[PDB]
RNA sequence: CUGCACGCGCGCUACACUGACUGGCUCAGCGUGUGCCUACCCUACGCCGGCAGGCGCGGGUAACCCGUUGAACCCCAUUCGU
């Protein structure tokens, strides 16, 4: 019936929406995408070749839940645990210019706009179609 | 300790400071005759600027 | 998808000057070359457009020869400049990755440079001592007698 | 003497310019909350500052 | 100009009190000193001395 | 005739002296570029005045006489290749012939601050 | 436990395709000590035997994938 | 005050599959912040860089802003296999 994004398993919702932004081939992907390393506390590139689509799906879903975040706030929610070799581990900020481009890649996709104060909310075209394919993946739980 | 000798002891000083707050719709002339009713040396009272 | 095995499989490869394993996969097989590390390997392969789930003995000689060419001179395949070893080298000013006996060529050449002009780093390479400003009262004991 | 280079080394950032405000020590001072006293002077005057230990 | 934080307000007018209680100890030691007590307002402030022999000061 | 082997960043020494300060930042490494983006200060200039003066007052086709200095923070600029400085190690002035390969180092490299230890025998310590 | 191979020969692919769906606890660690294959084929080949339909999936956990023999009666 | 043929004491990281990678998904508490001398504080957002970082524009003397402190482990998938 009336299904929002909240009542669906969201680890496989990001898988579903990544293929959505893939086969709707309008997402402007950057060109340095294969020499990236993603937020320097980790030491390899992503194992997936089109990781930028699932990172686009991830920052869309988070910004549904948290209205009004910026590029600094996105680096905190994607940062993690740096191993310093022989020294003890610490939290690290994420990567700014992959978070900045992925927020710019969806603002050109007409899904996320800037707010009155600082930050970014999603436009009604944003929440209409990830609720639309939230119900489709909830139906894919039945289909 | 005043030197490096001892058994690695530490003393823990603390100072708890309290703060309270009250609004009034009062005229800014009778605020002083509410201000001049306590000596009370251990407090710190401040009145907000009247422009609001 | 390799449901049995193909008729050909390199037990060893022979890439620049070192025989690399055939049972590793290529993203970790070509890390046996000194100068091509664990991180430099993945960028070379994604310019060569090779499937990453393939082991080392299951590439043809044409795929390998493209992977040899990219890791040899990576600048014209658009691998950027601070991904490399010899950024702004101290004799030529060129940007290059070195991958061979050329790595140990340009390793001792910078050590013999400092030992030629007798800098303080060069004297500590001439002795067996720690170079990057560590302590020596308590550590590195079995690097000496 | 020769006023240009008498006290010319810059006492700025660093523990050349921090000092205990009681008697001019530079070792183990407490710069927190603007106390600027040293490790030893604080325990003398802590009851006078208003710091109680636990009780 | 501007004033400072309420954390460094209270240690400041305590270390005010700790400083001159040491000086008036050094001065009025010959007079039976026995401490001080302060009242600060945004007006004329008053420091009352608890000396015993008040004819000497 | 009149050929050896030399170049340094792709730039040879005959085109390093007629070269401005700006494009020596661009050729130097990141620490010395920061040092030259920041100023050279008064006593850093007063040594190069003596380095220029000692070149002119040198006997012809003969190496100059030493200028003694304490400051071992100096970037070896191409202006004093071939000079003779004496750089202080805390105790003495070590006589260092600047030659065209040390043209990116500090002066402290070439004057050891300690005599390197040799030997001994354990006395009462070490259990 | 050493010199284990990858990419099946015929003598272990005719042996996998015949008898490995017979027994009851088929698991990628089990076919690493009974077959000389080292694993990552024990994941790869056993993924596609579930794609065939000769065995049944039970768990599919990220740390322990558990298969069993398929019901014959 | 760090100099090293050596001895000893508090520790940190490890020797792995009860894991390591890569990507997902998700929860804290204590507390601290622009200064008399005192120069330097905590930082959101926006744009440049692949990272460290760099400029613009604010906010906060603070249950008002950083901050609903989106902490790690763990969780769930991927790869690696003695
Ligand atoms: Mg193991």
């Amino acid at each position: 019936p009336g299904v929002t994004v909240k009542d669906v398993n969201q680890q496989e919702f990001v898988r579903a929406l990544a293929a959505f932004l893939k086969k709707s081939g309008k997402l402007k992907v950057p060109e340095w995408v294969d020499t990236v390393k993603l937020a320097k506390h980790k030491e390899l590139a992503p194992y997936d070749e089109n990781w930028f689509y699932t990172r686009a799906a991830s920052t869309a879903r988070h910004l549904y839940l948290r209205g009004g975040a910026g590029v600094g706030s996105m680096t905190k929610i994607y940062g993690g645990r740096q191993r310093n070799g022989v020294m003890p581990s610490h939290f690290s900020r994420g990567s700014k210019s992959v978070a900045r481009r992925v927020l710019q890649a969806l603002e050109g996709l007409k899904m996320v706009e800037k707010d009155q104060d600082g930050g970014r909310k999603l436009t009604p075209q944003g929440q209409r179609d990830l609720d639309r394919i939230a119900g489709q993946v909830a139906a894919a739980n039945k289909k | 300790t005043p030197c490096g000798e001892g058994s690695k002891t530490w003393d823990r000083f603390q100072m708890r400071i309290h703060k309270r707050l009250i609004d009034l719709h009062s005229p800014s002339e009778i605020v002083k005759q509410i201000t001049s009713i306590s000596i009370e040396p251990g407090v710190e009272v401040e009145v907000t600027i009247a422009d609001a | 998808m390799s449901l049995v095995i193909p008729e050909k499989f390199q037990h060893i490869l022979r890439v620049l000057n070192t025989n690399i394993d055939g049972r590793r996969k290529i993203a970790f097989a070509i890390t046996a070359i000194k100068g091509v590390g664990r991180r430099y390997a993945h960028v070379v392969l994604r310019k060569a457009d090779i499937d990453l789930t393939k082991r080392a003995g299951e590439l043809t000689e044409d795929e390998v020869e493209r992977v040899i060419t990219i890791m040899q001179n990576p600048r014209q395949y658009k691998i950027p400049d601070w991904f490399l070893n010899r950024q702004k080298d101290v004799k030529d000013g060129k940007y290059s990755q070195v991958l061979a006996n050329g790595l140990d060529n340009k390793l001792r050449e910078d050590l013999e440079r400092l030992k030629k002009i007798r800098a303080h780093r060069g004297l500590r390479h001439f002795w067996g001592l720690r170079v990057r400003g560590q302590h020596t009262k308590t550590t590195g004991r079995r690097g000496r007698t | 003497g020769h006023q240009q280079l008498y006290w010319s080394h810059p006492r700025k950032f660093g523990q050349g310019s921090r000092s205990c405000r009681v008697c001019s020590n530079r070792h183990g001072l407490i710069r927190k909350y603007g106390l600027n006293m040293c490790r030893q002077c604080f325990r003398q005057y802590a009851k006078d500052i208003g710091f109680i230990k636990l009780d | 100009a501007v004033q400072i934080s309420k954390k460094r307000k209270f240690v400041a007018d305590g270390i005010f009190k700790a400083e001159l209680n040491e000086f008036l100890t050094r001065e009025l030691a010959e007079d039976g000193y026995s401490g001080v007590e302060v009242r600060v307002t945004p007006t004329r402030t008053e420091i009352i001395i608890l000396a015993t022999r008040t004819q000497n000061v | 005739r009149t050929f050896r082997k030399f170049t340094y960043r792709g730039v040879d020494l005959d085109q390093l002296l007629d070269m401005s300060y700006e494009q020596l930042m661009q050729l130097y490494s990141a620490r010395q570029r920061r040092r030259l983006n920041r100023g050279l200060r008064r006593k850093q200039h007063s040594l190069l005045k003596r380095l220029r003066k000692a070149k002119k007052e040198a006997p012809p086709m003969e190496k100059p006489e030493v200028v003694k200095t304490h400051l071992r923070d100096m970037i070896i600029l191409p202006e004093m290749v071939g000079s003779m400085v004496g750089v202080y190690n805390g105790k003495t002035f070590n006589q260092v012939e600047i030659k065209p390969e040390m043209i990116g180092h500090y002066l402290g490299e070439f004057s050891i601050t300690y005599k390197p230890v040799k030997h001994g025998r354990p006395g009462i310590g070490a259990t | 436990k050493l010199n284990n191979l990858v990419l099946f020969d015929k003598a272990t692919y005719d042996k996998l395709c015949k008898e490995v769906p017979n027994y009851k606890l088929i698991t990628p660690a089990v076919v690493s000590e009974r077959l000389k294959i080292r694993g990552s084929l024990a994941r790869a080949a056993l993924q596609e035997l579930l794609s065939k339909g000769l065995i049944k999936l039970v768990s599919k956990h990220r740390a322990q994938v558990i298969y069993t023999r398929n019901t014959k009666g």
